[PDB]
């Protein structure tokens, strides 16, 4: 979630993400570790069977089947790991998450406590304000005429940059925000 | 189970149905039927606020149970007696419907044998 | 806190159904290259485990120790 | 070999089953590359805006107003009375009414003709 | 109370012994910027593998997209800190 | 009157006291909970004696 | 109370809370010998079920099939 | 991360554990009769319950 | 009943001579204050009207439209100051002067004996409304909406006049007790088939009745605030009034002629219902659960019994309050985002935690939560209609089910879930907007404790 | 494959950032500036209430016909009246059959 997509996914992509998956659903089929090491070096052996096929027609076709049988073979619950999009607490804590700019409403007696975090803010503020505009001059510059082809952004190459976009990525709330 | 295999597998004119029963009148077999004793009467059950199924001919041990649990309250292990006569009482109820139950089965079965029998010496 | 991971040396898969597996897998021209990494699911106190109906009988000998010294006083007792 | 899996419009087609995404062409790389670059030219105007430090307010999207305006002020310029539309029209809007009429006239003419010939049981009925 | 706070060399040591714990890669050489290809001459599908691993002991999944570019153990101990927000 | 009535209509009545106090300076201290459950079991030991009313 | 994460370790226990759960356990299993040992009834039955081929046809006014 | 030794947890699942085991009993000897019991059952009939749950 | 009348229109000359800075504070205070002046018409007597004089009367079922009437220029007043900020001192004024000749004349059209001067007064009460609604509505189609709120009810109630003074032509009066007194039988006649017509789509117009209620997703979306207020809790209200006021003359004819208006009633009430789940703009949906919560009070008044007259009476107060509550509640995020799309502001519970509680509140109302006065009105109306027939009670069965869903639906969308990352505006509630909830919704609880109140002439 | 040289340095930067943020998120000693028996519980909360209802159904609920009805207490045979004093005669000669 942190890389630019492409275009598409290549036919390494396609079968890495194909085994990873097969893999994962296989351990949702044999609970136990030992079984699970066990036919999980037999699906390692088959997948590696046709590891240097140079008939890319063939290679296809055989990654197709492959998706045949796995939507077959699926198990109908598999197993999720707790804050993944399927999980028991994918979403839980989204409701503590509270951006920053609120901060900026508090009242001054709110504000009265907490008064370094307040001149720490004040610092970060200030450093927001004095290099936009040279992230705004660098993504111009760097950018082809017709738009940007991909969604990738480019690092700071002087000195006292800060790398384009950088405020809402680096502001980001918490995982635990409460 | 065996008599509800016997009805819906085998011939079902030959046992008796629970709904329609007895359809044989009290007196056709037996000689002199004395009717059936009731010992605790309407103002006693009444008095006491029975459930109208608990209102049964085993009333009245039902009655003396209630008693001596109200009686002896803390001590809820004292009404064992009294329990097991109420217990009793309603067996061999049951054991008297069962009673009712063959006594049906068997004159239904003898008296369409009798009949059909009756019947076998009218061909010629 | 202030604690330390245990000695990757130690995890061994001997002794241990990770054994079967690689004689299985050995068998078939294969080789399983993360059956250490499970070993300590089997070592310690996880060596051993009980079955269902000895967890179910979890306490049923001390219970039955209690249940028949309480008989066999009351039974003498009872005999006044 | 397997049982073969159908889609459905409330169950639709997995990607890893659809055969497009094996049957690649130059051009269809191409439209992907161009997909591509669309959806970057927007994530980056959206960028642009959102880190914006001196803009205070909502973030006006075109594409959410251009969905509320079809789909509320452009309807009826779009309209053309058509044998489907007025099929349509006339039974979902006609149909039900009739249907729940003839419903409640035949139930009431039956209690009337009941209550007519004192055969209701209307005992302790007070309250109306 | 819950989960203690992770930190950066915990985060490390575990990385560094799930990688010891796997026969394909030995102890000795295996360092905390080895490349998984160029250093340990490691194939792609064997890649996917150490991944996974990482998942299970850690407890979290790493997208596959996120995934493919890990190389290094120190890529992998800095995608965690960003994930779980480690900052010592 | 028989404490019956009184009794089975108390035990109700007092679970409700936490929330009438739930704007007082109870409900933003970290006692709250306590508070909560120390008031479920005085009721719960409150509505054993029409229980026991009944039983009798 | 203070006991700290193992790492793939048997966790560390204490002694209260293992006293305690064999108490309860065993205290079932004496509960359950108990009443079995005095309220069999309540599983085995009290009473025997009579069987009606056992009843003669005198004890149900049955006729000879002659009348 | 295991951990059951707080009070707090163990009292309350302790409270609901003496139900568990002496709840029927007390209940069911305090309550009016409210019905007839079967007190004549086949005995294949009476152990079906346990038979079943068993298999 | 001048004692009411006079005050109400002395708010005119205070608020014409009152400082640049000081309009609101006297038109609030002075307005509360006959607020609590009206409160005194709630003691009514079990058999007869309060007879004020040959001109005015007062009865269980206008003394609480009066009430709610009264109670609601001040809440209208504390909405409207934060919009008409920039607004010159003459125009402030010539607002405040729309809501005030508003409520004179919805007063005198509640307490009126003569069913003419009725019909004056209630068509006046057309004219500071469409000013309102095109004078002071903030898009451009705010113009099409006041011509379709001017001509559905004129081309409805132009008939009505010609009914009026065709029946005081033959029966000598239009005062309402002679009329009550005297009353005789419609004959079953095409000429008593149009008369019964002409007495009955003037107020069908305005409830609206199902069929003819496009006028209201427009006039009340494109409305300002205190507009959109007062044509939800009062302006439609007029049209029950009205229908129940005028049903005596009616009978024995309304038991046929009533057919086809109930069921389009009960077939409207699901299809309004199900317009709110598919509902893009927030303000159009809270304006079409009124149409589903009107069509209930048309089937109440139509089969004509004392448990359907007094839950409608029950369940046109409840509406008047809980509508301009969520009118009110959905204008606080309006001025924050400047668009009335349900979906563009989300998350709103995490940034301002106490206008969710009152949005929660508001939501339970409307869908009728026991014991409020909604839930009081719609089970009496369903209790009578199912002895109207027991059928209905499917009708009515689906109509709850599909009000609570589009209830809640309103609010996980606008409350839960995460809020849009980009929006950064959102200040915190006000002490004016929190109070304004608070003033709709207490008053709306303390109903419960005495609903004999709101239960109208046949309790 | 693996991440492209500028993709990486502008990780590091991203991350440096980062950590420094979560780093000032947090509160010194002195961060939250505050501006300047026995039995109590058990009559508060329980003999407080059991006297207002007990005094409001004693003298006001009761004071309206059939506000409080009580099921009619049981009566068996052998009972004795408080009322009336009156003996209910017993359970008529059982079978005895024991
Ligand atoms: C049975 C209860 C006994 C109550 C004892 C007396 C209590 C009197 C309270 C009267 C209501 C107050 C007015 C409502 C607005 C509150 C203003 C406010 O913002 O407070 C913030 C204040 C400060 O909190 P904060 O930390 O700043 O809040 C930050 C966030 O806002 C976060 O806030 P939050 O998340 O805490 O949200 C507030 C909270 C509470 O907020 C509310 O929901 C208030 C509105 C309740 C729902 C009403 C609409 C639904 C339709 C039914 C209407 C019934 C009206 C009854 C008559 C009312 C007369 C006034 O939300 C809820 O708890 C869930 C509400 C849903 C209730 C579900 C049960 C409904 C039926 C209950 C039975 C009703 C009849 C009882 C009698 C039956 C026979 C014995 O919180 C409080 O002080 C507590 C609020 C009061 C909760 C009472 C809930 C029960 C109310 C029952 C009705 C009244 C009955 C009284 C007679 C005895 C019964
Ligand atoms: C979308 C929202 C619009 C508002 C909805 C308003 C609904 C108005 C409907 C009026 C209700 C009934 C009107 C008259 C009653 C009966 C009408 C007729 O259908 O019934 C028969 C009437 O007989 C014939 O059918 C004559 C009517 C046929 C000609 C009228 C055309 C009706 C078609 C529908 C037009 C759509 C109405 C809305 C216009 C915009 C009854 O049989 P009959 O025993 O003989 O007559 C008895 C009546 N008497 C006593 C007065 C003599
Ligand atoms: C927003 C849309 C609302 C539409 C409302 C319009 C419908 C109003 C109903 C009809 C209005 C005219 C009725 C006239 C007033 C009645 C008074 C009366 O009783 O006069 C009748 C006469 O009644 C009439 O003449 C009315 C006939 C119709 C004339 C105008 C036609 C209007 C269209 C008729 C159908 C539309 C009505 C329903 C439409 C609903 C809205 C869509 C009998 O009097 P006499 O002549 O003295 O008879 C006894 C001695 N001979
Ligand atoms: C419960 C699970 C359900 C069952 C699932 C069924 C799945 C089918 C089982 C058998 C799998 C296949 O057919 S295998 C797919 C058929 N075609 C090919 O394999 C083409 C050749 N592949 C290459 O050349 C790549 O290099 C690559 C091999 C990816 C390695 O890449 P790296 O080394 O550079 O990472």
């Amino acid at each position: 979630a942190f890389s630019a997509p492409a275009a598409y996914l290549t036919h390494q992509q396609k079968v890495l993400r194909l085994y990873k998956r097969a893999l994962r659903h296989l351990e949702s089929w044999c609970v136990h570790r030992d079984k699970y090491r066990y036919f999980a070096c037999l699906m390692r052996a088959r997948f590696d069977e046709h590891k240097n096929e140079k008939d890319m027609v063939k290679a296809t076709q055989l990654l197709r089947q492959a998706e045949e049988e796995f939507w077959y073979g699926q198990h109908p619950q598999p197993y999720i790991f707790p804050e993944s999009p399927g999980g028991t607490s994918y979403e839980r804590y989204e409701c503590y998450k509270v951006p920053e700019w609120c901060l900026d409403d508090w009242h001054p007696s709110e504000k009265a406590m907490y008064p370094d975090y307040f001149a720490k803010r004040e610092q970060w503020k200030r450093l927001r304000r004095e290099s936009w505009e040279r992230e705004v001059k660098q993504l111009q510059e760097e950018t082809p005429p017709g738009g940007p082809r991909t969604e990738a952004l480019p690092p700071a190459r002087k000195e006292g940059d800060l790398p384009p976009l950088w405020w809402h990525i680096v502001t980001r709330p918490r995982e635990r925000p409460m | 189970g065996a008599h509800l295999a016997r009805r819906y597998l085998g011939d079902a004119s030959k046992e008796p149905d629970p709904l329609r029963m007895p359809t044989f009148p009290p007196d056709y077999g037996f000689p002199e039927r004395k009717e059936r004793e009731m010992v605790a009467t309407q103002q006693e059950m009444n008095d006491a606020q029975l459930m109208l199924q608990q209102r049964d001919y085993c009333a009245h041990y039902l009655i003396q149970l209630l008693k001596c649990k109200r009686d002896s309250f803390p001590n809820f292990l004292a009404c064992k007696h009294e329990q097991h006569d109420w217990d009793y009482c309603e067996h061999l109820d049951y054991v008297k419907r069962m009673k009712e139950f063959e006594r049906e089965r068997r004159l239904l079965q003898r008296k369409k044998r009798r009949e059909q029998r009756e019947a076998e010496m009218a061909r010629g | 806190s202030k604690m330390e991971l245990p000695d990757y040396k130690q995890w061994k898969i001997e002794g241990t159904p990770l054994e079967t597996v690689q004689e299985k897998l050995a068998a078939r021209g294969l080789r399983d290259p993360w059956g250490r990494n499970e070993a300590w699911r089997y070592s310690g106190g996880f060596a051993n485990n009980v079955s269902f109906v000895g967890a179910l009988l979890k306490g049923f000998k001390w219970g039955f120790a209690a249940f028949v010294v309480a008989v066999g006083a009351e039974y003498y007792l009872e005999s006044q | 070999s397997f049982p073969k899996y159908k889609p459905s419009r409330l169950a639709t087609l997995p990607a890893t089953l659809d055969p497009a995404e094996y049957d690649i062409s130059p051009e269809t790389r191409k439209a992907q590359a161009e997909r591509l670059a669309i959806r970057s030219r927007l994530k980056r105007e959206y960028l642009l805006q959102y880190n914006d430090p001196n803009r205070l307010g909502v973030i006006e999207d075109p594409a959410l107003i251009r969905w509320t305006y079809a789909r509320s002020a452009n309807i009826y310029p779009n309209f053309r009375p058509t044998p489907k539309t007025s099929l349509l029209g006339a039974l979902f809007g006609i149909g039900p009414l009739f249907f729940w009429y003839y419903v409640f006239k035949t139930d009431r003419d039956k209690k009337e003709k009941l209550i007519q010939e004192g055969k209701l049981d209307q005992t302790f009925n007070i309250s109306y | 109370s819950d989960a203690p706070p992770l930190t950066l060399e915990a985060i490390k040591d575990r990385v560094l012994y799930v990688l010891k714990l796997y026969d394909k890669i030995d102890p000795e050489k295996l360092s905390v910027n080895s490349h998984f290809m160029k250093d340990l001459g490691l194939d792609s599908l064997d890649q996917v593998e150490i991944i996974m691993a990482m998942e299970d002991e850690f407890g979290f999944e790493i997208p596959d997209i996120d995934a493919e570019k890990l190389m290094c153990p120190q890529e992998i101990v800095d995608y965690i800190a960003d994930k779980k927000d480690v900052y010592e | 009157m028989n404490p019956f009535a009184s009794l089975t209509l108390t035990t109700l009545t007092i679970l409700t006291i936490p929330i009438m106090m739930s704007n007082s300076n109870i409900y933003k201290t970290n006692l709250y909970p306590n508070y909560v459950k120390t008031t479920v079991s005085y009721a719960f030991t409150l509505s054993l004696v029409p229980l026991l009313m009944f039983m009798h | 109370v203070h006991i700290e994460p193992r790492y793939r370790q048997f966790p560390q226990l204490t002694r209260s809370q293992l006293i305690q759960a064999e108490f309860f356990s065993a205290t079932m299993w004496f509960w359950i010998l108990w009443r079995f040992w005095h309220d069999s009834d309540a599983v085995l039955g009290h009473f025997p079920y009579p069987d009606p081929s056992q009843w003669t046809d005198e004890e149900l006014g049955i006729l000879p099939d002659d009348e | 991360l295991i951990n059951e030794n707080n009070p707090l947890l163990i009292n309350s699942i302790k409270r609901l554990l003496i139900g568990s085991i002496f709840a029927g009993f007390i209940i069911s000897n305090n309550i009016p009769p409210m019905t007839v019991p079967n007190t004549t059952m086949p005995l294949y009939m009476k152990m079906t319950a346990l038979i079943v749950t068993i298999m | 009943m001048l004692k009411i009348i006079i005050p109400t229109t002395m708010l005119l000359p205070m608020t014409w001579m009152s400082k640049h800075n000081m309009i609101w504070i006297n038109a609030t205070v002075h307005s509360l204050l006959i607020s609590l002046i009206s409160l005194s018409l709630l003691n009514q007597l079990g058999e007869n009207s309060l007879n004020f004089s040959l001109t005015f009367f007062s009865d269980s079922l206008s003394a609480p439209l009066l009430v709610l009437t009264t109670w609601l220029l001040p809440l209208m007043l504390m909405a409207s100051q934060s919009h008409l900020s920039k607004e010159t001192t003459t125009r402030k004024k010539l607002y405040i002067t729309m809501l005030i000749l508003l409520q004179l004349f919805l007063i005198m059209t509640f307490t009126a004996t003569e069913l003419i001067l009725f019909y004056i007064l209630f068509e006046a009460t057309l004219v500071p409304t469409l000013i309102i609604i095109t004078r002071w509505g903030n898009q451009t189609e705010r113009l099409n909406a006041g011509l379709y709120f001017l001509f559905y009810t004129l081309a409805g109630s132009l008939p009505l006049l010609v009914a009026l003074v065709y029946i005081q032509n033959t029966t000598g009066s239009l005062n309402f007790l002679i009329i009550h007194y005297w009353s005789h039988p419609l004959s079953n006649s095409w000429s008593n088939i149009f008369m019964w017509l002409a007495c009955i789509m003037a107020f069908m117009v305005k409830m609206p009745l199902y069929g003819l209620h496009l006028w209201l997703p427009k006039a009340h979306v494109e409305a300002p605030i205190a507009g959109s207020m007062v044509l939800a809790a009062v302006l439609l209200k007029l049209g029950g009034y009205g229908m129940m006021r005028i049903t005596t003359i009616l009978n024995p004819l309304t038991n046929y002629m009533a057919y086809p208006f109930l069921m389009l009633s009960m077939w409207g009430m699901i299809m309004t219902s199900s317009i709110c789940l598919r509902q893009t703009d927030l303000k159009s949906l809270i304006a079409y659960s009124s149409v589903s919560h009107m069509a209930l009070v048309i089937v109440a008044i139509m089969i004509q019994t004392p448990w359907s007259f007094m839950g409608a009476t029950a369940l046109m107060i409840a509406h008047g309050l809980t509508s301009s509550m969520l009118f009110c509640l959905a204008n606080t995020n309006y001025e924050r985002v400047h668009s009335r799309t349900m979906i563009l502001a989300r998350g709103l519970q995490t940034l301002l935690p106490l206008m969710a509680t009152w949005w929660l509140v508001a939501s339970l109302t409307n869908l009728a939560l026991p014991p409020s006065i909604n839930l009081i009105g719609e089970l009496f109306i369903i209790t009578a209609s199912f002895s109207w027939s027991n059928i209905t009670i499917i009708l009515m069965g689906m109509n709850m089910m599909i009000t609570a869903l589009y209830s809640l639906y309103m609010l996980i969308t606008t409350q839960r879930g995460k809020y849009t990352h980009h929006i950064n505006n959102i200040k915190p509630s006000f002490t004016r907007e929190n109070a304004l909830m608070a003033l709709h919704i207490l008053p709306l609880l303390l109903l419960t404790l005495n609903p004999k109140m709101i239960l109208g002439p046949l309790y | 494959s693996g991440y492209t040289p500028d993709e990486k340095l502008r990780l590091q930067q991203l991350r440096e950032l980062r950590r420094r943020w979560l780093k000032d998120q947090e509160l010194s000693p002195r961060e939250p500036v505050l501006p300047p028996r026995h039995s109590i519980f058990a009559v508060t909360h329980v003999l407080i209430p059991v006297w207002i209802i007990h005094y409001y159904l004693k003298y006001h609920v009761t004071a309206k016909p059939y506000t409080v009805v009580e099921r009619k207490p049981r009566i068996f045979p052998g009972d004795t009246i408080l009322e009336t004093g009156e003996v209910i005669p017993l359970m008529k000669e059982f079978p005895d059959q024991h």
